[PDB]
Order: structure tokens, then C-alpha cells, then sequence
């Protein structure tokens, strides 16, 4: 805390010194960032023990201006492919060659892309390796996939806790609970399940009284860490179910209506890195992946977050406010937004985006550091959304048995069969499958008041579940108006601006973007990061540094067609598996 | 697929909102064939018709 | 469908009942009842076949991708096949070359 009387003390009651003292700390912190921005990133192979031990192994680096090309997106709660290309007679490249036919290797490699001294990390499985030849000249082209591709070959049976082909009742699994403690919960369950259910599951698995210090979690490779039921301070709740559904599938909805995020670390313990907050967090070996749910948009707390505002005065704090039933919320303004700061604003070298307290506002005009590709808005389609089907509390099969064929024999047994006089209790049930109360209908009031007068009118909407509804009727219905909602998307490359990406603004973290077109110039568009793309290009040809795009916010209408054809396809995919495993046999 | 109030967006007369899991992730484990049976059995007998 | 399938819920279902009826289950609950739950347990009673193929978890490592649910091409036939089924399941995730 050198004092401006300090500072004029020091430079002998120099007015001119003195600032000159001050702008040369200034420029040493501007070029401390500017350093930190351009730093080069660190790509290294690792490979499983060869003795098939835990902890990867350390296969070697490659260097970034040895590289041919690179490209690696990181996207909020979806896998994502990053692609390197080397020379074949790279020695990393050779490795990953003789890979197949080496007997003593095993086959699965991790890659770890570190930017900013590992700060920013981008680790990922293997996917393929392809040897490509541009005008005789052979190159690798080298495919991984980000280490969150682990939650689609993670599912969650009916009965985690018990032997699959046994018994695993009930017919779904169902966890409600706060939304990050239960989608955490259902992927430790689904992860303990799978190294083995070697001990007995306690209350509360994020309980760290409940676990025995005697226990070895060394093996596990992946863990998951979160706050306990009790402790959990996730506003709102969720209730997730399954029946041998892929986690993701299963969480991407509550992930979307809480705007939660999933984040991955792989802890390097041989570059020093520790972790802690989950069972067994000191005994973790090198290279173990760990999950975290995190609320990066803030939308949800009670003191709200920013969204929307003007270049001329800021950020607007709004709050959510929800309507009758719990299905619809809208944005309150706060009149008078007294929320602290951060503790972390206050603090030396921060440069992180908390959640309570948005900062960063990209703007364009006429001198802009960065490129505006493209800004896209589209309104709400539809008003009402219809979810259903069979309610199975009517009319489930075993009622339709043993309840029908009671009263069918109480009819019996009084003599209805034999004049008509009797009168009966249910002897029809089963003539009325799929018709008592088979159906949730919702029209909702803000999105028709926001639309007018010429509107679609309503969309049915099948869940990722298909027979969980009538265990969680908000749930569905909320999830259902995820669909046709309003959508902005705004593309951004970073060329030479002073955000860093990662360090001053993460995936899930909301921010605002201006686009320099007549109309809009003093409006900020606040959405929370959704894509972020670190990519370069080393050929002679052309030749692109390493450089960021952003996708701030989420669209359906602008994703492209391909996209939207193959997100069509999984959900198709996965309903169809839902589907058929419900089927009641003949 | 988010409840914005809390354990009050369940409905308690659902097929299998006995089955719902909470908290108590240790009942996982007691789902085998003989306490399942014994509850249905329970369910049958009292059964009206 | 060996443990729930439709004609089995019903005809052994009801039997089941009736016996327990004449018996006198109902009246009071003396009575040892003998499978009259099954419609309550369709789908849960060895719905299921896992198999970890210990080969490509060797190949791999530690580091590896769990596992997949696979739906077969006629979807009531893995009964009736266990191993071809659990085959045809196989037949996805496994190494290529081309």
C-alpha cells in the first residue's frame, strides 16, 4: 500500500516522477498479462502402466511450434473433439504409431493440453490416429476426445447398489434432491458401482464422517466432489431418474434448466497438483479425473445475477420470480442492486469472473479488439407444452391384474353376472388404459404475453425418461418448456484482445457482448460462455497463432443442420433405447 | 427437469414414489428379493376387492 | 418375457390368487402365499446380462471407458441367445483399422 504522499516522498516531491513510477508499474502488470495471454501451451502424451497398475505414465511432450495444427473446444456440458496434427517422423508421433502393434503397451493415451501454466486444461482420451498424405508428404492426424465422453459410457441401472442381471428393482431408479448434490450423487453412485460396490453405501455418500479413513480409493479413476445433502446450496431441486439411461442423457436437462455446469480436472500429481473435498481425495494417483458441478450463472440465487444492461451504465441485476406452480419465472429488476463485491475482487492477481458478480463486457465498434462473426435472436415458439402418456398410478399392469380380477370375483361372488342388479366397483379398469389422467398440459402465460396474439399455439415433448412424469410432474413440464424458448448466440474471436480466456472468464460464466450495428449499440447481450476454441495452425501456407473463439449463449435456430441433425440423432437414439427396454413383454 | 420448490415438487401418490431416494442411499442395498417380496406381499393382502 | 411374460401375469397370477382366496388369505393374513406378486416385479427378475470383456480391458488399461448399453436387432431374442447377444453387443466398441 504505497500512499500517493509515499510515492511523492519517494521520488523527492516529483509530481512527474512519481506518476512516471506509477505508469511503470502499470505497464509491468499490462505486460505480465500480455505474457500470460501469448504463453505457449504445454502438450503432453501419458499412457496407462504397462503392468496395468494405477497412475498414468509419462510418454513425452510435444512441442507447440513442432506441431503441424491444433484445435481444441471446450463447451459447456458436451463432449467435445480436439484434433493435433504432426509430422510422422515427430517422436511423440512415431510412439503413437508403433502404439497398435506394441505388445508391451496398453492402448489408451491421454493427452494434456495446459494453457497459462496449467490453469486452463484440456485432457482427453484417445479416439484415433489417421495417416494422412498432402502431396506425398504423410503427416498424423491425431483424434482425442475430452475426458467428458466418461459420463456417456457411464449409466445408471435401476438398483446401482445391487448385481445387474439378479434384480434390479424398481423398474427406474429415481433421486430427487438440491441439483448439484443429486446429479453429483447419481455419477458417484453409478462410479462406485463400477469399481466395484466393494463397501456398503452410507446415507449420504458427500457425508465425509460417513466414510471409514481405513478405506484405499487409489484405484478409482474417476472421482466426484460435492457438498453434502445438508450443506448443498442449490436453490432449487431436481429429481432424476433412469432406467439403464447414460448419465449424461440423464443430467443434461436439470444441467440446462439450473444452468449448471460440469467441470473435469485431471489431477497431475506429478506436477505437485493435490485435490480434496471428496472421499479418498489424498490417496488419488496421477492423472485420476474429478467432476464438480458448478453454478457458474448464478441465475437461480437469491440475490440474482446480471442479465441484460447498457454500455452506458452497466450490468442490470435481475432476480427470478417464480409464477403460480413453479413452472414459469421470470426477471424482477433490482431497483437498488446493493450486492458486496467478491472477496476475490480485493485480492492481488485475480483475474476470474465469480458468478455473484459478473464484470466482463466485450464490446464492438469501429476500434475493436476482437471480430463479431455473428448475432442471432429468435423468439419463443410455442405457448403450451403437453407431456404424458400412461399414468402408471391409474393403470399399471400389476393393478390392472390383481385389483380387476378382485372385483371382477366380488361381482362374481354377489351375482352380478347372474342379473344386473349388483353394483359393481371397478370392474372396467382395464378397458381405460392410458386415459385417467394420462396427460400434463401447461400453457405458459409469460412466454403468451411476451408472443402476442399470432402465436404457435403448443408442442408435445417426450422426457429423457419416458415413464417419470407422474414421479415428477414440475419437473417434466419445466423440462418440457427447455424446448421452444427465446435464443440469442453471439460468435466472437479473440484476436488480440486483452481477455483471456479461461483466466479472466470461464465456461458456464455469464458475460456481456456488444455487436456495432445501428439500433443495438448501447444494448449488451449477457449470456453465459458456452463454447470456447483454442486453435492454431503451424503450415507454411497459412499460418494462424494460437487463437480463441468464444460462443457466447446457445441456440437451437442457428445451430447449423448437420449439428442439429446429430444432437436429433442421440436424443432419437436414446429414447428409442428408453423405449424398447420399457417395452412389456408378450 | 428442475424443482423449484423443494421436496414439495414430488408427487407422493406416484406408482413408485416409494422408491424415490432422498437421502437415505443406504435402503439401496436392502432392494433384494426378499424385502421387495415382503412389501408387495404386504400390498396384496391388503388389497380391497 | 421366461419370468413376466403376459400370459404368465395372468393365468399363474390369477391361479396363485384364487388359492390364496380359497385358502382364506384374505380373510386373514395366516395364510403362506405363493406368487401373487409377480405382476408387480415385470421387468426386474433377470431383466438384465452384463459382461466385462476381460481381453479389452487388459488391451486397454487403467484408464478406459466403462460401458455400453446395446440394444440388439430383434429386441426379444437375447432369451432366447444369451451369447449371441452378448456378441452382437461386442461387435460395437471394438479396435479399428482401415
Amino acid at each position: 500500500a504505497n500512499n500517493w504522499t509515499d510515492i511523492l516522498a519517494a521520488s523527492d516531491g516529483d509530481e512527474w516522477a512519481a506518476f512516471k513510477t506509477i505508469e511503470a508499474q502499470a505497464d509491468e502488470v499490462r505486460a505480465g498479462h500480455q505474457a500470460l495471454r501469448r504463453a505457449k501451451p504445454l502438450i503432453r502424451l501419458w499412457m496407462n502402466n504397462p503392468d496395468g497398475s494405477e497412475g498414468l505414465v509419462y510418454v513425452g511432450r510435444v512441442d507447440y511450434d513442432d506441431t503441424i495444427r491444433g484445435s481444441f473446444p471446450f463447451k459447456n456440458n458436451t463432449p467435445s473433439q480436439g484434433v493435433l496434427e504432426l509430422r510422422d517422423d515427430n517422436y511423440l508421433a512415431v510412439w503413437l504409431k508403433q502404439l497398435p502393434n506394441n505388445p508391451e503397451l496398453k492402448k489408451n493415451v491421454v493427452i494434456t493440453v495446459d494453457f497459462y501454466g496449467g490453469k486452463k486444461r484440456w485432457s482427453g482420451l484417445l479416439d484415433k490416429w489417421t495417416i494422412k498424405s498432402k502431396e506425398h508428404v504423410k503427416y498424423l492426424e491425431v483424434t482425442f476426445n475430452d475426458d467428458l465422453t466418461m459420463l456417456q459410457y457411464l449409466l445408471c441401472p435401476p438398483n446401482p447398489a445391487l448385481p445387474i442381471p439378479v434384480l434390479q428393482f424398481p423398474r427406474i431408479f429415481g433421486i430427487a434432491g438440491p441439483a448439484k448434490w443429486a446429479i453429483s450423487t447419481l455419477i458417484f453412485i453409478n462410479l462406485f458401482r463400477v469399481q466395484g460396490n466393494l463397501w456398503t453405501l452410507p446415507d449420504d455418500p458427500f457425508n465425509l464422517e460417513s466414510w471409514d479413513d481405513i478405506l484405499d480409493w487409489s484405484d478409482w479413476q474417476c472421482f466426484v466432489k460435492s457438498n453434502s445433502f445438508l450443506l448443498d446450496d442449490s436453490s432449487v431441486w431436481t429429481f432424476l431418474s433412469s432406467r439403464m439411461n447414460p448419465v449424461d442423457s440423464i443430467i443434461a436437462d436439470a444441467l440446462d434448466d439450473a444452468q449448471l455446469t460440469i467441470t473435469y480436472r485431471r489431477v497431475l500429481t506429478d506436477d505437485g497438483e493435490t485435490a480434496e473435498g471428496f472421499p479418498g481425495a489424498h490417496g488419488i494417483k496421477n492423472g485420476a479425473l474429478v467432476f464438480e458441478i458448478v453454478d457458474n450463472s448464478n441465475a437461480t440465487a437469491l440475490e440474482g445475477t446480471f442479465f441484460s444492461g447498457t454500455i452506458v451504465d452497466g450490468f442490470a441485476r435481475s432476480v427470478l420470480l417464480y409464477g403460480g406452480g413453479f413452472v414459469e419465472d421470470t426477471l424482477s429488476v433490482v431497483s437498488d442492486d446493493q450486492t458486496l463485491q467478491p472477496d476475490e475482487y480485493y485480492q492481488s492477481g485475480w483475474l476470474a469472473t465469480m458468478a455473484k458478480m459478473p464484470w466482463l463486457v466485450v464490446r464492438d465498434n469501429e476500434w475493436t479488439p476482437i471480430e463479431s462473426s455473428d448475432l442471432s435472436w429468435g423468439p419463443a415458439k410455442n405457448v403450451s407444452v403437453i407431456v404424458g402418456g400412461d399414468n402408471p398410478a391409474a393403470d399399471a399392469i400389476a393393478k390392472l391384474i390383481i385389483e380387476t380380477t378382485g372385483n371382477l370375483l366380488g361381482y362374481f361372488l354377489l351375482g352380478g353376472f347372474s342379473s344386473a342388479g349388483t353394483i359393481a366397483a371397478d370392474i372396467i379398469m382395464p378397458f381405460l388404459v392410458g386415459t385417467i389422467a394420462a396427460w400434463l398440459q401447461w400453457k405458459n402465460t409469460g412466454r403468451a404475453t411476451e408472443l402476442g396474439w399470432v402465436h404457435y399455439w403448443e408442442l408435445y415433448q417426450q422426457g429423457a425418461e419416458t415413464n417419470s412424469w407422474s414421479l415428477a410432474a414440475l419437473a417434466a413440464l419445466r423440462g418440457g418448456f427447455l424446448v421452444g424458448r427465446s435464443e440469442t448466440v453471439h460468435l466472437m474471436a479473440l484476436h488480440d484482445s486483452w481477455i483471456i480466456p479461461g483466466l479472466h472468464i470461464d465456461i458456464g460464466q455469464r458475460m456481456g457482448s456488444t455487436v456495432n450495428s445501428k439500433g443495438v449499440e448501447n444494448i449488451v447481450w449477457v449470456n453465459q460462455l458456452e463454447e470456447m476454441t483454442a486453435a492454431w495452425d503451424n503450415s507454411a501456407g497459412q499460418t494462424m497463432p494460437l487463437s480463441w473463439v468464444l460462443k457466447a449463449g446457445k441456440s437451437d435456430r442457428a445451430m447449423s443442420i448437420g449439428e442439429r441433425v446429430a444432437r436429433l440423432a442421440k436424443k432419437m437414439s436414446e429414447a428409442l433405447n428408453n423405449v424398447g427396454v420399457h417395452i412389456v413383454q408378450s | 427437469m428442475t424443482m423449484p420448490n423443494g421436496s414439495g415438487g414430488l408427487d407422493p401418490g406416484a406408482w413408485l414414489s416409494h422408491w424415490v431416494n432422498q437421502a437415505d442411499l443406504s435402503s439401496l442395498a436392502g432392494r433384494t428379493e426378499d424385502e421387495v417380496r415382503a412389501y408387495f406381499e404386504n400390498l396384496v393382502q391388503a388389497d380391497s376387492g
